[PDB]
């Protein structure tokens, strides 16, 4: 599970993100679309060009969900329950794609927060995102 | 593998903007910290008991350099990664017994470390080119597995 | 890919002992039931709402036959699966947007369905040969991804 | 999570295994070693030839653990806690290998219980083994 130190690192990192959450979520999405083009079909209405408005708006929704999760490290299944239904039952998202987006978010954080993205913090953030993804894929059944 | 000439230039251009020894030491060190089961292969390396110990470990840093020097040579042979990594594929399979999934994980660390060092210069397009490279290196390292 | 002549004989011998249409219909059906996100690609197939519905679905069975007929042709070209599946690689990537991880999962279903039908005749050695085949088919299907 | 039907299928299947648990665990291991030779180094003292005694004995240990788990579908993290420590902290088993052994156990069951290994039962057993593997890999941290 997430250790005390993990929780400390996740809190510290998300404090450093602060108001830039939506920017970083948008960039994570752009990186995913570029590296892994199969993912684009989940968002058929999107202009996925650099800096597009719908990407920025959706990046903000993802960022908001992750910020709430970071304040809920001890009850993630409860906090992410509604989103788990949406992604499994409605969107039917392939579980591989959560790993892809998680990797792209880590790339994004490393690119933006070099002083803060230490190996220890990276390890904690990888666990955080994997824990979130686990809940989001928990309900195929 | 199949990168266009322009994609190759994007990759090799950015490679000349980093310090390979740092990329290698940090990618290997992050591999060991983020995915601790990988430490099973490095018992001879001494203290790997925390991220601080891992990043302060001289043997990790030295090994990181050998790994990255082999990566750098791969960058000069992108049209034949299979041939380039054939001997190392045999080493990792026959002598070391490393599951090939871990090649993908180390490739991912190289990608993250490149972003960490290059910042905004590691664009979504640059990342895509590098993902193709590390995917190809992983495929090549897995090729002689039996 | 690299199977010895004897390994190829093991594979093709056992293939002549099953009914391909059954293997294909059952492997695809198990894919849809065991990994339900794969159903995202088959909205035109109608009712996939339970294992019973999936196994009673005529379109699933028909598609299973096309999949397995392509697999059977692959078995005749084990030394060139890349060429053999090139056009299908393009189809799955460019038109269908299937993540290549799922090729591995369907290969696993083919392996399990072969064991289900052949019983003790599907020995650990036979399974190993078939894993090499499905791994090669998956690699070949992923090759033209961009 | 495991549905009521999943629990019914897992109970039914494990009833059908009964006294053959050790045989099937041994075979699952043999299949894993043959298909995925990298796994052999986890058991350096083993004769891994067909029908060897140490393989059979270890197959029995694995079978016993899975039988206990099948009677604990609602408290797997508690039931498998001691084994999670052993596999992560001591054995440091690569998580890929749990997927490999799970696949080989399913192959083994399909080969032995053709009347019983329906698509629905297969789907339930895949979830069961994935749930067990999740607990066994939960404690790298
Ligand atoms: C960290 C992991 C993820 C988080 C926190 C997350 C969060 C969210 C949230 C909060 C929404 C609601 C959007 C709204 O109400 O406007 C949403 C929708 C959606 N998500 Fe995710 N998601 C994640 C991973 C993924 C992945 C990997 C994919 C596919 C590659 C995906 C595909 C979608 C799609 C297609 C929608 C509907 C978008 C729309 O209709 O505007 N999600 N996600
Ligand atoms: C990009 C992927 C990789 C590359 C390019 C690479 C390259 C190398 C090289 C060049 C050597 C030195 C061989 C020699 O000096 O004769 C080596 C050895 C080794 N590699 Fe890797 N490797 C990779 C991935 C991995 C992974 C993922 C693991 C384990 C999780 C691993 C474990 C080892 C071990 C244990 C040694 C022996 C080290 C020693 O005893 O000094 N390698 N590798
Ligand atoms: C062993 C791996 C696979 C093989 C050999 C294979 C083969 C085929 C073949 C032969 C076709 C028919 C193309 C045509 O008739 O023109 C096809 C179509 C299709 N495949 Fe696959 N496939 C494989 C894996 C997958 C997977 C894993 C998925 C999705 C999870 C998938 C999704 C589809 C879909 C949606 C179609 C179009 C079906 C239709 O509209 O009738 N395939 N594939
Ligand atoms: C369903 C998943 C698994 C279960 C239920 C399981 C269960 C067990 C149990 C109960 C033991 C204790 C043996 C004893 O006390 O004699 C054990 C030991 C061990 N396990 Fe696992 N295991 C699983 C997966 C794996 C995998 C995937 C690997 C490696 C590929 C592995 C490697 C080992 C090793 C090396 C030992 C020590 C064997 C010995 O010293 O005799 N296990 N396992």
């Amino acid at each position: 599970v997430l250790s005390a130190d993990d929780k400390a690192n996740i809190k510290a990192a998300w404090g450093k993100i602060g108001g830039h959450g939506a920017e970083y979520g948008a960039e994570a999405l752009e990186r995913m679309f570029c590296s892994f083009p199969t993912t684009k079909t989940y968002f058929p209405h999107f202009d996925v060009s650099h800096g597009s408005a719908q990407v920025k708006a959706h990046g903000g929704k993802v960022a908001d969900a992750l910020a709430t999760a970071a304040g809920h490290l001890d009850d993630l299944p409860a906090a992410l329950s509604a989103l788990s239904d949406l992604h499994a039952h409605k969107l039917r998202v392939d579980p591989v794609n959560f790993k892809l987006l998680s990797h792209c978010l880590l790339v994004t954080l490393a690119a933006h927060l070099p002083s803060d993205f230490t190996p220890a913090v990276h390890a904690s953030l990888d666990k955080f995102l994997a824990s979130v993804s686990t809940v989001l894929t928990s309900k195929y059944r | 593998v199949h990168l266009t000439d322009a994609e190759k230039a994007l990759v090799t251009g950015l490679w000349g903007k980093v310090k390979p020894e740092e990329i290698g030491g940090e990618a290997l060190g992050r591999l060991l910290a983020v995915y601790p089961w990988t430490q099973r292969f490095f018992d001879s390396f001494g203290d790997l008991s925390s991220a601080s110990a891992i990043m302060g470990n001289a043997k990790v840093k030295a090994h990181g350099k050998k790994v990255i020097d082999s990566f750098s040579e791969g960058l000069k042979h992108l049209d034949n990664l299979k041939g380039t990594f054939a001997s190392l594929s045999e080493l990792h399979c026959d002598k070391l017994h490393v599951d090939p999934e871990n090649f993908k994980l180390l490739g991912n660390m190289i990608v993250i470390v490149m972003a960490h060092h290059l910042g905004k210069d590691f664009t979504p397009a640059a990342q895509s080119a590098y993902q193709k490279v590390v995917s190809g290196v992983a495929t090549a390292l897995a090729h002689k597995y039996h």
